[PDB]
């Protein structure tokens, strides 16, 4: 009369009246996200829906990570500014959704008898930032869990040495 | 860290199934025989919240220690000395670095040697002189069209091909790509 | 008594390391109870237990996208192998991409990939695997055409025949031996490349970290 | 590097020496009362004749004043062997 895919989850029920097996799937859901270029930079925002067929959510552009509203697809590829997912990124032109640009494609001149040797050098200082410690914090037991209450702390002792 | 401390405070306001979020009210208007029932759910909820905070703190402590150990390692090699290993401290050929104090960490200034202004030359891997294959002790062979020169791989410092800065091995037939050229010898002018 | 080698064997060793996992995201309002307004009321009165959990989960979800960033995106620009491939007798078609494959995947990568509901959702990775091979292709071109020069600054071309000579010079071996044994080295390298692909073609349980990480 | 579904795969090209032969050696050579040391590599001998070669490959070469440097005396260092050191300038002078 019905079927379970895995982990005790029904995914197929046959209606006995009609005698025709039908698949069952949970309908669309997920987390809605907002794409913005910055409060001071601009005001327009674009709404993103994750893993939803873009036919019942409400410029609409469908992408591999669901469809987003408020951006226009651009064939031209630029450097990624806002990472949305599935290889698309958004930035400010209006909000534009474009395929991520991996980088500048250059074919260096290669040959069996060609050596590129620098004739000049530039010394540049690079700043690396690394944390080594965090704020030292301590939490008390009796006066926090209950607080200046002997009767309450008495029941706390029953839990042992947690 | 600030939010982890802050989010813990709000947990005190949660009833965790009790009727009030403050202990005094529970001790006030509850019959003591059954008063502990509301307390017990309250303590478990608060204890669970306290358990989570410590666990999250422990996870961050391990991450900080890993970063701290990495920071110490960078200081060990790139500050106390020169890091031969490539791109371990600043992009480019690292020379040295200067640590700087930070409120909860350390900031380095990796002094790197970035080459630029490159030129391409027609070259060969070896030179044949009098039937003997010559190789460079250091650097590579280069030629500005006609004249040949030897320079280090990281800077253009052309020099005359000389016996002193080259070594011979084998014959002219075993290596491919060789070019025919004359190797200067400083002894001949001195002898003559 | 001194024992000195009179010959050398060049062997390629495969090291497997994971760099990212599935970006998982978990809801709580529709997971703990599920489309139940009356039940959701008792969910929130516990406080903000699941509010931080999503923040904690999404906190690591973006980390994997970061993790892939430094491990792969280490090239300021994308390099392309020259159309003519004469690397002093070396063969690299196994690792380089081919048009026959999906326009970016190499023969070994294809061999590697082939060998490998309500309440939950999975976030797709920021860098799709299709263009992940693009970074490796760029690195392959840089480490072959430009050798180690492009790692420091601008990519400087260097013929592969004498690029090995520096590396041989870097392990206390005079470069003269390499040129005298260039043909032998190329044959050894090609055989090693051919052998490693066969070591994983039919059957191989050495996937280890890559294969098992999905399991847990 | 090679792409993997959830990781990265390397192909470490390594230089593994093989076909090793054992030879009698000395740490230095005494020539005309001067202790000679190799600029690089170590001294080797195929029984009688002595040679200089690098530590990672057998490339014997004639002991020459240019591939060796002199320091100290013949007495302070132990294990030295008595042998002659060729000089490239003498044939040119003669
Ligand atoms: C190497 O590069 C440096 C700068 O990167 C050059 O120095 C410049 O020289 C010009 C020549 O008049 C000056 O106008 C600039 O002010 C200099 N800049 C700096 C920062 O010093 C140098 O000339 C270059 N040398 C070669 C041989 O190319
Ligand atoms: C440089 O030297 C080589 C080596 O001798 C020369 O190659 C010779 O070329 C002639 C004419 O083709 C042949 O008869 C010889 O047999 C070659 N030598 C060997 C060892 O095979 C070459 O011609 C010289 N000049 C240049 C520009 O390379
Ligand atoms: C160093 O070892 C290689 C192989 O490890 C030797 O190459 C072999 O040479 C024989 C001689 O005819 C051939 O039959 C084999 O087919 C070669 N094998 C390979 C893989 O090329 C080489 O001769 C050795 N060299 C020395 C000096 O011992
Ligand atoms: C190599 O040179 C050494 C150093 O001169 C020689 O040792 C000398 O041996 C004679 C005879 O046994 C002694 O009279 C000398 O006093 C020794 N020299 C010193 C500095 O004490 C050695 O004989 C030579 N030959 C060999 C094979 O080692
Ligand atoms: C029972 O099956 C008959 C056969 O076609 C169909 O006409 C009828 O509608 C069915 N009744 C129900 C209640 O499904
Ligand atoms: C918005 O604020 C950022 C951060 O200070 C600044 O870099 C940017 O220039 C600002 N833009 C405008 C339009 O004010
Ligand atoms: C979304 O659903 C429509 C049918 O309503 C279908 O034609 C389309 O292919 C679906 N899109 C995706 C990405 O599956
Ligand atoms: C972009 O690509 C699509 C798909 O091939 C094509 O239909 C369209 O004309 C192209 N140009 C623009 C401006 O969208
Ligand atoms: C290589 O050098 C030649 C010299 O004539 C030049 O024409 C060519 O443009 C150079 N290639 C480069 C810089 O890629
Ligand atoms: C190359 O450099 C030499 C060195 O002085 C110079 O004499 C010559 O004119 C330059 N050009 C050519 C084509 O050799
Ligand atoms: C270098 O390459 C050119 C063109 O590919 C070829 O004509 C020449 O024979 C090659 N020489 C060597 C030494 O590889
Ligand atoms: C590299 O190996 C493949 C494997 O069959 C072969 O088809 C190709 O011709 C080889 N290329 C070279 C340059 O040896
Ligand atoms: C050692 O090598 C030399 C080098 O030619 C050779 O003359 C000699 O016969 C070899 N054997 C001995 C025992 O010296
Ligand atoms: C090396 O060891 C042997 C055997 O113990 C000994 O006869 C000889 O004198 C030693 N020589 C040196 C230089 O240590």
């Amino acid at each position: 009369q019905f079927g379970r895919d895995i982990a005790d989850t029904t995914d197929a029920v046959r209606d006995p009246q009609t005698l025709e097996i039908l698949d069952i799937t949970p309908c669309s859901f997920g987390g809605v996200s907002v794409i913005t270029p910055g409060t001071n930079t601009s005001n327009q925002v674009a709404v993103l829906y994750q893993d939803v067929n873009c036919t019942e959510v409400p410029n609409v552009f469908q992408t591999r990570a669901g469809c987003l509203i408020g951006a226009e697809h651009v064939n031209n590829s630029y450097e990624c500014d806002i990472p949305i997912g599935a290889g698309i990124c958004a930035s400010y032109q209006s909000i534009i959704a474009y395929t991520m640009s991996l980088g500048a494609e250059n074919s260096v001149a290669y040959s069996n008898n060609s050596i590129a040797i620098p004739t000049n050098f530039t010394i540049s200082v690079t700043t690396e930032i690394l944390p080594v410690s965090m704020t030292k914090t301590s939490v008390d037991c009796t006066m926090y869990i209950c607080g200046d209450s002997t009767e309450c702390s008495n029941l706390l002792l029953q839990y042992g040495s947690f | 860290n600030a939010q982890a401390l802050n989010t813990l405070v709000k947990q005190l306001s949660s009833n965790f199934g009790a009727i009030s979020s403050v202990l005094n009210d529970i001790l006030s208007r509850l019959d003591p025989p059954e008063a502990e029932v509301q307390i017990d759910r309250l303590i478990t909820g608060r204890l669970q919240s306290l358990q989570t905070y410590v666990t999250q703190q422990l996870i961050r402590a391990a991450e900080i220690r890993a970063s701290a150990n990495l920071a110490a390692t960078k200081m060990s090699e790139c500050v106390l000395g020169q890091s031969k290993r490539v791109d371990f401290c600043g992009k480019g050929y690292h020379l040295m670095s200067f640590p700087q104090s930070a409120p909860h960490g350390v900031v380095f200034l990796h002094v790197t040697y970035v080459p630029a202004q490159e030129k391409n030359f027609t070259t060969a891997p070896a030179i044949c002189h009098d039937g003997k294959a010559h190789f460079p002790r250091e650097g590579v062979f280069v030629s500005n069209g006609t004249h040949w020169f030897v320079t280090q791989r990281n800077f253009y410092e052309p020099q005359i091909i000389t016996t002193d800065n080259t070594f011979v091995s084998g014959n002219c037939d075993v290596v491919i790509g060789i070019v025919n050229n004359t190797v200067y010898d400083p002894l001949q002018p001195e002898l003559d | 008594s001194i024992a000195i080698p009179t010959n050398f064997t060049i062997s390629v060793t495969t090291e497997i390391l994971p760099v990212s996992m599935t970006k998982t995201s978990v809801d709580c309002t529709m997971y703990i109870c599920g489309d139940s307004t009356e039940c959701s009321n008792l969910l929130l009165q516990y406080g903000s237990f699941c509010t931080q959990l999503n923040r904690a989960l999404t906190g690591i979800a973006v980390e994997q996208d970061k993790n892939t960033q430094e491990v792969f995106a280490q090239v300021k620009q994308i390099y392309k192998t020259p159309p003519i491939k004469d690397f002093g007798g070396f063969n690299f078609s196994q690792i380089l991409p081919d048009p026959s494959k999906p326009s970016k995947r190499s023969f070994i990568e294809d061999l590697l990939f082939n060998k490998v509901f309500n309440g939950l959702t999975v976030l797709p990775p920021l860098l799709t695997d299709e263009m992940i091979a693009q970074y490796t292709s760029a690195l392959l071109a840089g480490t072959i055409t430009s050798g180690w020069t492009f790692g420091a600054g601008a990519a400087l071309q260097i013929p592969f025949a004498m690029q090995m000579a520096y590396r041989f010079n870097g392990i206390g071996v005079t470069q003269n031996v390499l040129y005298e044994n260039q043909k032998l080295i190329a044959n050894q390298f090609n055989s090693a490349i051919g052998k490693i692909q066969d070591s994983l073609s039919s059957t191989a349980s050495a996937l280890g970290k890559l294969q098992d990480v999905v399991n847990q």
